[PDB]
């Protein structure tokens, strides 16, 4: 039986999202990627150098934000600017939210070379698709 | 998930708001936008490449939906 | 009410030297979706046709790249996952405009550039013969 | 295989653009070869194939030090070491280990 | 903090590969062609063979940047098969989807 | 008592508003900024597309509210002021060609990224018919034995494409030169040539 | 027969961008753009219009005193064209010596107290200082009254 | 007005204080997305469009004729022998690399002057005479 990114079925009470309620041989059929690049086209470069970036990006989004993220990170790169939509929880104060974004942005712009912006939707809760 | 039809008349009045902002945006008649015209422009403003249309954005009317 | 009273434009100065000729542009642009690339045809198309620029529009055929790989950790070898990469074309290409008109719609187009859409740009540039060319020596 | 007309011709060609003029063999070719590209340990694919992981490891360290970043793996493993202790199971000095 | 102790050897022989890039280049160079004298070579077979061992860029292997593995990586992204799967079947890897035809 | 949310600034929006204002440049989808009650998402049985509020689907999406057809021709209206306009008397490929007998070829490349530099663009690649240069009988039979498969006898052009400089201004540079120096030589003539 | 090529059009690197903001004016429904476009983030207050930017510029405060802290986490360039703006700030003296040129480099960083010092020690030993660097310690020291200039954190 | 300025005024901390007061008179927050496009251009974080892949990188003001005409650096090898024939396939092959600078190619032409320098007697022995 196959495994790969599958939310077995339970008793019910489980909550998936979206995104985590779909297997993988749905990417490209009812749902879309969580990052947008040029680096997988035909005969275009370093998609190994943005690979590697965009597996950071997640783990310092993961860590700096804790417990908040409702959802995957959504990475878009147009040109030379980086754009980082997250789904966000309203349990930190906004203060909070203000000083980590200041944070994160300064911190990973310096950090790879480029404008990097956030853009936080916040949700009151988990938006649920399906209880497995 | 149970809709009550105090819910389908508050989809329907956001449907008929909504369609007349969505000809706002594209420069057309109010009165003559079609639910033609209202799939074009979803399309053009939500571009969704999924093979699958029923995941792909959607505007209808609530009667057409729920 | 609250409108501002005069706008400050950008300005743009007419130069002393001659403007580059472009016989024409080919713009191919890139993407793995196909509904992104009718939007930024459409767009493209559109902005073209308000400057005034002659465009013509054709989809080149797309491009499939499979490959292989273990579905498992470790052993069981007969049992794989196939992948792909999607690469679908739209070609913009534009005739007869000047350097200043080519620039000012490249940048337009190039700064909306949706994410995950490349574009390669061929200009071909019109030039006289070199002086040196005209006549031969002896 | 070529008249003298045709050779004198093919080597004014090669003068012209910027070719090998004298005859060379298919082995003293290797030499055009070697200085016409960068060696494979110059490509940047070669030295910066790997990530810097001593740069993002150690800088993720600071972050939490710092209190900015909360690493839940080193959390756990933190919890582990901490419980092995009350356990007795603690990890030596060097040179007291078991075998003195 | 590289992954392994075995990923730690091949990073310094990029390292060591790229100082001597150039050396080697020059004196191979030497080697490489019937127009030189065989005296002249074969002190340049002599000098290459005395350069450190690990400035020989066969030596370097294509490790997985994030595991390691020596085998299954797939070039263009530097990845173990195991390790591509993991983010390509999230949807985490621009424009990759399985492939059915 | 908890902060409560406001609610969401679509209900202020009126029916007959300047959208490009409110999408003024390109930016990721927001459910209380776009006053469209758009779904997505493949439904559950007997359920209904996502609401757009907390929905990933919408926010993947490269959208173009900030290019309605409204906006588009407003930038355009600014940007006239920036062209040039092309000279009438070229009307014809034909006539461009009379006026103008060499085309330079380059390409620019596009990325994602933090680097803009890409290897291909340095190429450059020159073309120019032979009937267009002042070449007699003798000369432009030596300068197709010259270039060999430079020259089509079918289109009559000679193409020089130039890549071994790093920058496309030396390689432009080195073709302008190719073409001056093959145009010299033959219309030179050597004492071997007479054993033809 | 002759054709007339037109004249070059030039503009700054911003010009276009320029002509495009020409054409779109505030929205009355937003908040100013500096804030985040949420519901919940949004400031419902000139208390909260103030302070959620103090908050957001010293998170920005927090990341440079890392950022100058450790430079070493953030010197890969990987930018083409370079980036001088996005790289680590440097404010110590580079140089150790004792003599003119060395103090010249303290007064360009504004160490008031080191370049006193630094004077101090160079004119005990006896080695000349030019005219133009004795005034320019002056204009150091008369514009901050003898006291170190703020900081990030000491 | 004053018809000739001083151009080259030191920069004294009191002028260069001053400058910025001037600037805060006019600092506000940005106003829409175009104006960070427009901050973010001058400060050089953001690419300038149309997009030149070359922006910003001039290999040294170089003249494609020091890139492909390298028989300049030979003149203190021998004019004939095995030692011209090789080191015109070494220029040859760095006439036509792309990836070397003229700084570059210079250095590779001048370590073999110096290692043939070095091999002088075994070049004698086999009748070649390096200078
Ligand atoms: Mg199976
Ligand atoms: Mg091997």
């Amino acid at each position: 039986k196959n495994r790969a990114a599958r939310v077995r079925v339970s008793k019910g009470d489980k909550p998936v999202t979206y995104e985590e309620a779909h297997a993988p041989h749905y990417i490209a059929h009812r749902k879309g990627w969580l990052s947008l690049h040029t680096g997988n086209l035909d005969g275009e470069d370093h998609a190994a150098e943005r690979t590697v970036e965009d597996v950071f990006l997640r783990k310092f989004m993961w860590g700096t934000f804790p417990g908040c993220l409702a959802d995957q990170l959504v990475l878009k790169r147009r040109g030379n600017q980086l754009e980082i939509c997250a789904v966000v929880l309203r349990q930190l104060s906004p203060h909070k939210y203000y000083f980590l974004v200041g944070y994160s942005e300064t911190l990973l712009s310096y950090f790879y070379k480029c404008p990097v912006r956030l853009h936080l939707q916040t949700v009151p809760s988990k938006v649920v698709y399906k209880y497995l | 998930e149970t809709y009550t039809e105090d819910f389908i008349k508050k989809q329907i009045e956001e449907f008929n708001i909504g369609k007349r902002h969505l000809a706002n945006m594209m420069g057309e008649d109010p009165e003559t936008f079609t639910q033609e015209d209202i799939d074009r422009a979803i399309a053009y403003l939500f571009p969704s490449g999924l093979f699958e249309k029923r995941a792909r954005p959607v505007m209808k009317h609530p009667e057409q939906i729920f | 009410v609250d409108v501002p009273k005069d706008l400050t434009k950008p300005v743009v100065t007419i130069s002393d030297e001659p403007d580059i000729l472009y016989k024409r542009l080919s713009v191919l642009v890139k993407g793995h979706d196909k509904a992104v690339l009718d939007s930024y045809e459409y767009f493209a198309v559109l902005a073209a046709k308000e400057l005034g620029i002659s465009i013509k529009v054709h989809e080149p055929p797309r491009k499939i790249e499979r490959f292989t790989l273990l579905q498992s950790v470790h052993i069981y070898k007969k049992h794989r996952v196939q992948y792909e990469m999607r690469t679908l074309y739209r070609c913009l290409e534009l005739e007869h405009l000047t350097g200043s008109t080519a620039d000012v719609y490249l940048e337009y187009i190039q700064r909306n550039l949706p994410e995950g859409v490349a574009m390669e740009v061929t200009k071909t540039q019109l030039e006289q013969l070199p002086e040196h060319i005209k006549e031969p020596i002896w | 295989s070529l008249s003298e007309y045709a050779f004198r011709m093919s080597r004014l060609s090669a003068r012209l653009f910027g070719e090998v003029t004298r005859p060379t063999n298919s082995k003293s070719m290797k030499v055009v070869k070697l200085f016409s590209e960068l060696p494979l340990a110059k490509k940047k694919e070669t030295y910066d194939w790997y990530p810097n992981h001593h740069t993002y490891a150690e800088l993720m360290q600071t972050l939490r030090f710092l209190g900015l970043y909360r690493d839940e793996h080193q959390d756990f493993m933190d919890e582990q070491k901490r419980l092995k202790k009350l356990r007795g199971k603690e990890k030596p000095k060097k040179g007291e280990g078991k075998r003195a | 903090h590289y992954v392994d102790w075995r990923m730690w050897r091949d990073v310094k022989r990029r390292k060591m590969a790229y100082e001597y890039a150039d050396e080697r280049l020059r004196i191979n160079s030497l080697r490489k062609n019937t127009i030189l004298p065989k005296i002249l070579q074969d002190v340049a077979d002599e000098e290459i063979a005395a350069l450190p061992r690990d400035s020989c860029p066969v030596r370097i292997r294509n490790r997985c940047v994030m595991t390691s593995r020596p085998r299954g990586v797939k070039r263009r992204w530097r990845l173990s098969r195991i390790v591509f799967r993991h983010l390509a079947d999230h949807g985490q890897l621009s424009g990759i989807q399985r492939a059915t035809w | 008592p908890r902060r409560k949310a406001l609610p969401p600034r679509t209900e202020k929006m009126a029916v007959d508003q300047d959208w490009p204002s409110v999408y003024p440049v390109a930016a990721p989808f927001k459910p209380s900024a776009v006053p469209l009650p758009v779904r997505m998402g493949y439904p559950v049985k007997k359920g209904v597309p996502m609401a757009k509020e907390g929905n990933l689907e919408l926010l993947k999406i490269p959208n173009f509210l900030h290019l309605t057809p409204v906006a588009i021709k407003k930038h355009c209206e600014a940007l006239k002021d920036f062209c040039t306009e092309w000279p009438a008397a070229l009307d014809s490929d034909e006539k461009c060609e009379k006026h103008f007998p060499i085309e330079i070829d380059s390409t620019d490349y596009v990325s994602s990224g933090p680097s803009v530099r890409n290897p291909r663009a340095r190429v450059v690649v020159l073309r120019v018919k032979l009937s267009s240069l002042n070449l007699d009988d003798h000369a432009k039979k030596k300068l197709i034995k010259l270039v060999g498969e430079r020259y089509c006898k079918t289109t009559d052009v000679l193409t020089i494409k130039t890549d071994r400089c790093p920058l496309r201004r030396q390689n432009y540079d080195y073709a302008v030169y190719l073409l001056t120096v093959l145009y010299h030589e033959s219309w030179n003539t050597e004492e071997w040539e007479k054993s033809k | 027969e002759e054709v007339v090529i037109p004249k070059k059009k030039t503009w700054d690197k911003v010009a276009v961008l320029q002509a495009l903001a020409s054409t779109v004016n505030r929205d009355t429904t937003a908040v100013p753009y500096v804030f985040q476009d949420d519901p919940y983030l949004m400031p419902a207050s000139s208390l909260e219009s103030r302070s959620f930017l103090l908050a957001k510029k010293s998170g920005e405060n927090v990341a440079k005193f890392i950022i100058n802290s450790y430079p070493k986490y953030f010197q890969k360039d990987i930018a083409e064209p370079h980036i001088p703006c996005l790289m680590p700030e440097y404010f110590e003296p580079q140089i150790k010596d004792i003599s003119e040129a060395a103090l010249k480099e303290r007064i360009e960083l504004r160490k008031v107290k080191a370049s006193v010092d630094m004077f101090d020690q160079l004119l005990q030993a006896g080695t000349t200082v030019s005219l133009e660097t004795t005034n320019s310690l002056l204009d150091l020291l008369c514009y901050y009254g003898d006291q170190e200039p703020s900081t990030d954190y000491h | 007005t004053k018809e000739a300025p001083e151009t080259d005024t030191s920069p004294s901390l009191w002028d260069v204080e001053f400058a910025k007061q001037l600037a805060t008179v006019n600092e506000q927050p940005l106003q829409n997305g175009f104006e960070e496009l427009i901050q973010w251009t001058k400060e050089g974080k953001l690419w300038e469009f149309p997009i030149n892949n070359e922006a910003g990188f001039d290999d040294d003001g170089s003249e494609f004729h020091e890139h492909i005409f390298l028989e300049k650096h030979l003149e203190s090898f021998p004019k004939q022998g095995p030692i011209r024939h090789f080191m015109e396939l070494v220029t040859c092959g760095l006439s036509k690399n792309p990836y070397l600078s003229v700084k570059q190619k210079v250095e590779h032409i001048e370590w073999f002057r110096n290692y043939f320098n070095e091999k002088k007697d075994i070049l004698k022995e086999s009748n070649i005479q390096f200078n």
